[PDB]
């Protein structure tokens, strides 16, 4: 997985992600965009697989966007059997619940940071106002790290793949550095959904495991776009 | 348009055990069944399948009823065990 949240020079927030999954020639046929309806209105939009009730990707229009990336320190399944049985939430169920209920980017960040989880994860959240982008590195009990955008100091994008951002990416699976270089070469002044989509189309950010690419912007919810790959 | 996934409406005002069925009606159950078996096959190590009954137990008691109610309606629609529905919905929490 790769998730990117970024701010252009005028303060607009953009959010994109690739969902990678091994042995996924089948999941491509089961990928679907879902509009979740409340009171005859589109409450939030996500992308999922048929039969999967949580969301790894979605937007609350005019409020925030969310994507999750898998985080593995080993023994996931073992630790998730242990973690389930105490009222903790599945990763993608929390995303869906947050899209449904949270009133603001601020509120979503707190919920995604603090709600106990059955597994570790990275949550990437974008809002509608300047600086409203964050990578939340989650332990099961709470946040290991909160990493917001800081354009004031020249840090106008955050890239997350599947590794802790304060550690180097492993040389055998370094999709982070090519994404950073591609964003660097795009420039803050040329960031938009189209150029973000292109960054997410670069090998190995886009690779043989990539099921779909989504780009989205809470401030422009009608531009939500998922492209099934391969 | 081209290359985008199908678009579905899912109503949260419809009951949890009904709100996914319209979407499911667009897919061949045999196809979905084999897809579920695949994912469970190459994502759920066999030691996990051994205690899968345990996993069903905790979810029903410790996971929110819509989650479980939605999943059981999918399993009954596709002739899957509840265990398989929960497993495939927990198969993604990591690699
Ligand atoms: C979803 O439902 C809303 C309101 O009920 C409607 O505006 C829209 O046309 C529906 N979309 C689809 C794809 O069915
Ligand atoms: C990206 O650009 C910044 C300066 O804008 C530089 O400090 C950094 O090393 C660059 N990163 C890569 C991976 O090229
Ligand atoms: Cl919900
Ligand atoms: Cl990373
Ligand atoms: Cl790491
Ligand atoms: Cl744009
Ligand atoms: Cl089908």
């Amino acid at each position: 997985c790769t998730s990117i949240v970024a701010q252009d020079s005028q303060g607009r927030i953009y959010h994109g992600r690739n969902l990678d999954y091994p042995f996924g020639k089948i999941l491509r046929k089961l990928t679907a965009d879902v509009q979740f309806i409340k009171n005859g209105q589109i409450a939030f939009t996500g992308t999922t697989f048929v039969g999967y009730v949580g969301l790894w990707t979605g937007q609350s229009p005019h409020k925030f966007t969310i994507s999750g990336d898998e985080r593995d320190k080993g023994w996931w399944w073992e630790n998730m059997i242990a973690a389930l049985s105490l009222g903790h939430s599945p990763i993608s169920w929390l995303i869906r619940k947050t899209l449904s209920e949270s009133e603001s980017f601020e509120a979503a960040v707190y919920t995604l940071a603090k709600t106990p989880l059955i597994a570790d994860v990275y949550y990437i959240v974008g809002g509608t106002s300047p600086k409203e982008g964050v990578v939340i590195t989650r332990d099961r009990g709470g946040p290991a790290d909160i990493w917001p955008l800081d354009p004031l100091n020249g840090e106008w994008f955050r890239v997350e793949t599947n590794y802790d951002h304060w550690k180097p990416a492993p040389k055998v699976d370094d999709r982070r550095t090519p994404a950073i270089k591609a964003l660097n070469a795009t420039g803050q002044a040329h960031l938009n959904l189209e150029t973000l989509f292109q960054v997410l189309s670069l090998f190995p950010v886009y690779n043989s495991y990539t099921i779909y690419t989504t780009v989205m912007s809470a401030a422009e919810p009608d531009k939500y776009l998922t492209m099934i790959r391969n | 348009v081209p290359g985008t996934p199908p678009l579905f409406n899912v109503s949260l005002d419809v009951a949890p055990e009904q709100r996914w069925l319209p979407m499911l009606r667009h897919y061949d159950p045999d196809f979905l069944r084999t897809a579920v078996a695949q994912v469970i096959g190459d994502r759920v190590p066999q030691w996990v399948l051994g205690m899968v009954g345990e996993i069903v137990s905790k979810v029903e008691s410790f996971l929110p009823q819509p989650f479980t109610d939605e999943i059981r309606s999918i399993c009954d629609s596709l002739s899957l065990s509840l265990a398989d529905g929960i497993l495939v919905n927990l198969a993604y929490e990591a690699s």
